[PDB]
């Protein structure tokens, strides 16, 4: 299984930004999908989850009401769209696909890609 | 030959000593000689060598010991301080068995309020300032999971001062899995809890204020939380909250035990402020969410119509080999306590045992057996036995194995098990001298004796004892056990004085088959003094009925019972009528004060010692457990009429002793005061003595002085 | 025919009466009869109006009066509560008895710490909330004059603890000028100084902590500040402060005392931390600025070399008709207390007053007349005589106007003068009946006798009193001085115990001829017991050298004193020498604990009540008045060879008894707890008993079960 | 002897305004004058004094670093300039003549006139 992703970078206080994945090899359209983050040092944390038909969505309480997500499975493709930036959120961000596709379902350690940079600093 | 000495009593000569094994495997297990050298033992090739040599641990002043299951590293602990009756402070240093020095690279912190090991591996959970700090190996630096621990405040993986003392009896609140995957902790809140506050001098000009969270009948409780945290990504989701079903979160209720059953299933007890009522529940791990979640049809409901449910604490309940069912022991259709096993609801309890006698603990269960201990040997409700229960076997069984291995000598036995119950240890208490013996575990053959106390033996055949005897009373339909111990050279033609020795709390049982050489002994022995302990109704271990006859009536039934024996004791023929005697601790100082102003002239002097005076001065559960709530609508009108202090008057004949401890923080100095304005506005004589900066237990010097203060007291009594 | 009873010493039956007027005027005074009633008496005419009616009081509950000068508004005092020795509240209505209703405009707040009239008016000026407040009439809103004040922690116009207790022995600090011009308030700062915290019991759930400023030896003293401010136009300039002088300032200092000559002359008191140096100042006002000037021309130093400054307090000085000299009583050439009248210079003091006897007090100075007291009568230390001298008179002279008015009768004198000196009253302590008369002021010839005790008499013809006598002893070179009690029918040729009764204390006397019925009268008249009160070094009244004996060396020469004298009396004949006593209390309960562990083998019993341990944990001012600083390069190795605590082991062979309050907020619990403490740790056995929130004093049902235990106690020793 | 005090008036606050005094009978050049200020329902208050020779003047602490004093013998008047109005000022002011002209002093309760009112309020 291929995962790429793409955007983010360098931006000032206060900016905001888009990143996109895109993933390969598996049937699309059928899994739930999430979107995870790594700081330099700590471990991963989970940032966001969005399910399989796209309809309902879940934030984490650290992102919650600032971090927006989306999908489209005609390019199979995944948008976050993080707005409202502080400097606490340079990390490498992760896109991560669930094993459940009855529902929503946050996978815990499944396939994993190469990850972005993205840092926020004055 | 020669008699017993107060000097024999208040230094330790005749003390007996026990042999209890620090398992680690199924099948060797850890000591610690008379040289500071922990030593491992092997039953099978029976060989052992020094893990840990004594150089090591005097190079740290090291005092305690705890070895990691993959027996590469060690902590020893030194700097010990006191804090509680079960809570303390240590400094903890690793040290590497492989290499042979002491880890570097990342020290703990300093001091630790408790510290532990992973059943699997080698990784650190412990406590530092009311927080808790894990370490994936003693190499790399911690990784901190709570931020809201603050002194006094909120209490992180530790309990508070009344879930030590009253609910728990431990001084940890945090829990590891099995096989170490998860960590389950528990947090405290007590910030509208009042506080008590009372003054400790010391070596300083000027004395300090010591504060302690202490809730009273009828004040505010603390507020408990459970979390549930994974180990190896331990920033994933963060902590989860275990549900609390809506049954129990209607109004306050206390939090009773945790017990994990596998890697996914935690058990959490719960109990509501009114205390007939207990729920069980099961709470299971969902991995498509990494939640926890409690159902409804996996709750249990144990209420008890006529009392309070269980006796001093609840039973907690041990888990079979399929994870799925359990056993626990609670009351029957008749009133006793018996073992039943459950499995899809509470209705359908089967009754292994079933009898007129009880049930008092279970100590392991394994796929086809199960231990247990009991009064059923000759109808002798001071006798413990532990037997043997055989599961999912063709026929039946049942085996005493402790009935006849001694039968004059041992008759009280504690169980210890080890891994996969294929050894463990019995330990004999009384009548005769304490032994210490470890067992095969299938054939229950004994293999080594660990320990006989010929020592003992050898110094105690120049000193006669008393002669000590267990009886029954039956008064109006009403049985009594009584104990009695008599001096040598004792003929029934004369007349001798009587001492009598109560404490008569709840659930509890002064009259049991133990061996001790302690002050009773002493004044039998020299003084030629009779002394007796009387259990009737309100204690444990016999019934339901007589448990349950002192429910929110504390401080009526026990005074007759003892008033009741004594006038038999005196119809008996052979006690002096003109000089009798009673003391207690604790829960006796209530019943003397009470029995020494009934009015009735049969007692001469007593003597209280750290008593109770009123039931609204102490702590919130054990109160309401027995009693009730102190409003005007439930039971206020009995906490007004079950003082002490409106008694006053009838102590105006008789003699009185008062001992107190100032610094003590389970019974209150306030107690003691107040008993002592009450006698001061009477206008009644009487004795009084304080120590200062002592706690409950009066240790030291304190105990000596305490014990002469006592005997020249009970001298000029009866002289 | 019958002997003294108990029940007679702990309720009063056998108590005197004294006669205090409460003058009003130079030839009127006021009184309060039997029956409620405030009854105004004249000399002149002898007639006796009714100003208030009890009617009015009981409208009110009103338990105390106070009548302003112009005769116009009375105020009434009720719901009395009392704080400390000297300080209470009370709820304060005003009257108007010229149309005899009460004021009905501006009320007065409640409750009031301190309220006072004018001398010249009717301006009242009260503390409400550490604040003070003047109204210029009853019914006319108040005038604020201070706003930092806060509770604990600023005070003004009432003192503090320590200033009340140690330095003022007064509730009040504020003064009205001479001719109601001025006030002079005072301003204690206390925010720095550490607090001791104990306990209240009370009658609720929880006790409460009580915390008092007070600062032990060698630790922080209240910062004070004095202010003037005028009454007719209080905004003008507002608050004044009055300058202090230089060599007082450099260093942290106390304020003694502040008194009003004239209505633009003030004279205040210093005293240095290191009490061996006084300053006095007088301040002027000068009316170009509005201002107060302290010039050094009008500075007066009082230097003692050999010891501390005066004796328990600084004397306070009496000035002059012309006010520009004044007199003042301190130690001559020779070491006695003497007046002298200090004019311009301290070092051209004339000394009026000459010889080995001594002065007490000055009571008024006129124009013509001074009078004070002294013991000079007969050279008998333990007497007090009033004496008048001339002043301004071409022939000197000198009268003992109570010298021979009732010799075998009254030997004990205080007065209580009256404005310009026109009438005064002598009341009588002792050894006779007391008796009060009512004397003039130019004649001296007495008038009315206000109180002559005939109902006492007549009930004491039936009870047989104990023999008293006052007697001397010499060892080597110095003059013990030894009061006995004697029991009736006393014959030198049978053998009878003794029992000692010490004081001790610095600048204290115990041997003075006063009329009491007490305990140890009553110890003496029904067990036949022999009781001896001794006074040597370290008393006052006698000397200079023998005053400052013990000075940086307490608890070494009282206790040497007592035992010399216990073996002279041994050596008289009559004392059974294994009967021997000593009981004390409030320092007598420190030398008691002293002497019974001296090692001698001398006394059997001996009881504390209330004492001091170390001189570590008591006032500042106190301790170091005759100790000095607690720092290594003063006297810190005394402070560790003085204390109780290191004479433990000397209490094996004697019997002790400790008692104490827990509530006492004069000399701490923590003394006793300490006492305690070293002898458990010693192995020493001993009794105790404490009394609950109950005070230095121990006042109430206290003082019965007290004293009820002490004679049991020296029953059972004695037996 | 007569004193007559004119100036000042309504004002908004955080002005400043300027008030005179001249005075007659009495030998002037020769006294110490001073300015006093009575609220209402409150009693007099001393606000500022200025020497004979105007050498030294001395202002109160409610009035220091914000009030100025001038005179001028020659036309027999004083001046008070107030500056940085605060709404605690609003009173009558009184100007006051001393008895002591060899230095300065603070007139006790010295002789008065009509006084000048004085308010400042938003
Ligand atoms: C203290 O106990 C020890 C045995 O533990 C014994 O040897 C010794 O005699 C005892 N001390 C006294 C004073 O009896
Ligand atoms: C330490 O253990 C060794 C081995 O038994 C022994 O020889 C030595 O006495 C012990 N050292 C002590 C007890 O100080
Ligand atoms: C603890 O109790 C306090 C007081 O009610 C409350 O403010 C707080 O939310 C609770 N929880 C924590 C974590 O402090
Ligand atoms: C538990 O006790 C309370 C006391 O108020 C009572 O209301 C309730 O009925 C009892 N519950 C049971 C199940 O007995
Ligand atoms: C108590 O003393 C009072 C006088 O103060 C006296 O009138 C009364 O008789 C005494 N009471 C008894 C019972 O002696
Ligand atoms: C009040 O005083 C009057 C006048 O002496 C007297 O008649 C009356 O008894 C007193 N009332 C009392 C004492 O209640
Ligand atoms: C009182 O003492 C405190 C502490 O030193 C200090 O801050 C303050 O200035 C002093 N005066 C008053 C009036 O509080
Ligand atoms: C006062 O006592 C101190 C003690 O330090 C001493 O230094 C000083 O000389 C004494 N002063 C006088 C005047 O005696």
């Amino acid at each position: 299984v291929q995962l790429v992703e793409s955007g983010g970078g360098l931006v000032q206080p206060g900016g905001s930004l888009r990143l996109s994945c895109a993933a390969s090899g598996f049937t699309f359209s059928s899994y739930a999908m999430s979107w995870v983050r790594q700081a330099p040092g700590k471990g991963l944390e989970w940032v966001s989850a969005i399910n399989s038909g796209g309809g309902s969505t879940s934030y984490a309480d650290s992102v919650k009401g600032r971090f927006t997500i989306s999908r489209d499975n005609a390019k199979n493709t995944l948008y976050l769209q993080m707005n409202s930036l502080k400097p606490e959120d340079t990390a490498v961000y992760y896109c991560a696909k669930a094993r459940t596709g009855w529902s929503l379902a946050v996978p815990s350690f499944g396939s994993w890609g190469q990850g972005t940079q993205v840092t926020v600093s004055s | 030959m020669r008699a017993l000495t107060l000097k024999d009593i208040l230094n330790g000569t005749f003390s007996y000593k026990t042999f209890f094994p620090n398992w680690i495997s199924g099948q060797e297990y850890l000591h610690q000689s008379a040289d500071n050298n922990i030593v491992l033992y092997n039953i099978e090739t029976g060989q052992s060598y020094t893990i840990l040599s004594n150089r090591t641990m005097k190079s740290v002043n090291a005092s305690n010991y705890g070895l990691s299951p993959d027996r590469q590293f060690v902590y020893l602990e030194s700097d010990y301080s006191k804090l509680w009756r079960y809570s303390y402070t240590a400094t903890y240093y690793i040290y590497d068995l492989s290499n042979g020095e002491f880890v570097r690279g990342n020290e703990l912190p300093r001091p630790i309020q408790y510290l532990c090991w992973s059943p699997v591996g080698s990784k650190l959970a412990y406590v530092y300032q009311n927080n808790i700090y894990l370490k994936q190996r003693p190499g790399d630096p911690p990784f901190q999971i709570t931020f809201n621990g603050r002194e006094n405040k909120i209490f992180n993986g530790i309990p508070d001062w009344v879930y030590e003392e009253e609910m728990l009896a431990t001084k940890y609140a945090l829990w590891w899995s099995p096989n170490g995957k998860f960590l389950a902790y528990a947090e405290f809140n007590d910030t509208d809890i009042p506080v008590i506050a009372y003054s400790y001098y010391g070596d300083e000009q000027y004395p300090r204020t010591i504060n302690i969270p202490y809730p009273k009948a009828g004040a505010k409780n603390p507020v408990v939380r459970i979390f549930i945290i994974d180990t190896t990504y331990p920033a994933y989701v963060g902590p989860q909250e275990v549900p609390v079903p809506a049954m129990i979160a209607s109004s306050d209720y206390y939090f009773s035990w945790l017990t994990w059953v596998t890697d996914e299933r935690v058990c959490l007890q719960w109990l509501k402020r009114v205390q007939n009522v207990s729920v069980l529940s099961i709470c299971d791990f969902r991995e498509d969410w990494q939640t926890w979640d409690c159902p409804k049809t996996q709750e249990h409901i144990e209420e008890s119509r006529t009392g309070w449910a269980g006796g001093f604490f609840v039973s907690t309940p041990v888990f079979s080999y399929d994870a799925i069912s359990y056993y626990k022991i609670f009351s029957d259709k008749d009133g006793y306590k018996h073992i039943h096993y459950i499995k899809d609801t509470v209705e359908n309890a089967i009754q292994i045992t079933s009898g007129k006698w009880e049930a008092i603990n279970i100590f392991r269960v394994t796929q086809d057996s199960l231990f247990y201990s009991s009064n059923e040997f000759e109808e002798y409700p001071g006798r413990r036995n532990i037997y043997r229960i055989s599961i999912g076997s063709y026929p039946p069984s049942k085996k005493c194995v402790t009935c006849h291995l001694r039968k004059e000598r041992c008759q009280y036995y504690t169980a210890s098990f080890s891994d996969y119950a294929k050894y463990y240890a019995l330990v004999c208490y009384g009548p005769g001298i304490p032994i210490s013996t470890l067992h095969d575990g299938r054939t229950d053959q004994e293999i080594k004796i660990l320990e006989e106390n010929k020592e003992l033996e050898n110094a105690l055949k120049n000193i006669q004892l008393p002669k000590e005897e267990i009886k029954k009373l039956e008064v109006d339909e009403i049985t009594l056990w009584y104990k009695m111990i008599l001096p040598p050279q004792f003929d029934r033609s004369k007349k001798y004085p009587l001492l009598i020795q109560v404490y008569g709390g709840p659930c509890s049982q002064s009259v049991r088959s133990v061996f001790a050489v302690n002050w009773i002994s002493y004044l039998a022995s020299k003084e030629g003094m009779v002394i007796a302990l009387v259990d009737g109704r309100g204690t444990a271990f016999q019934g339901d009925k007589l448990l349950y006859a002192v429910y929110r009536k504390l401080g009526v039934y026990e005074v007759e019972d003892q008033i009741t024996a004594v006038r038999k004791f005196i119809e008996m023929g052979f006690i002096d009528e003109k000089r009798i005697a009673i003391w207690g601790w604790s829960y006796g100082g209530y019943v003397s004060s009470l029995a020494l102003a009934s009015g009735t002239g049969l007692f001469k002097c007593g003597i209280a010692v750290a008593p109770v005076s009123s039931w609204e001065y102490y702590a919130s559960v054990y109160t309401e457990r027995f009693m009730g709530l102190p409003t005007k609508d439930d039971n206020l009108e009995h906490y007004k009429n079950s003082t002490v202090m409106a008694r006053a008057e009838y102590f105006r004949n008789v003699d009185y002793l008062l001992i107190h401890g100032t610094a003590d923080d389970n019974v209150h100095f306030q107690n003691s005061a107040q008993i002592a304005k009450a006698l001061v506005n009477a206008q009644v004589d009487f004795q009084a003595m304080w120590y200062s900066d002592q706690n409950h237990g009066l240790s030291g010097l304190s105990t000596n002085h305490l014990y002469t203060h006592m005997t020249h007291f009970l001298k000029q009594c009866f002289s």
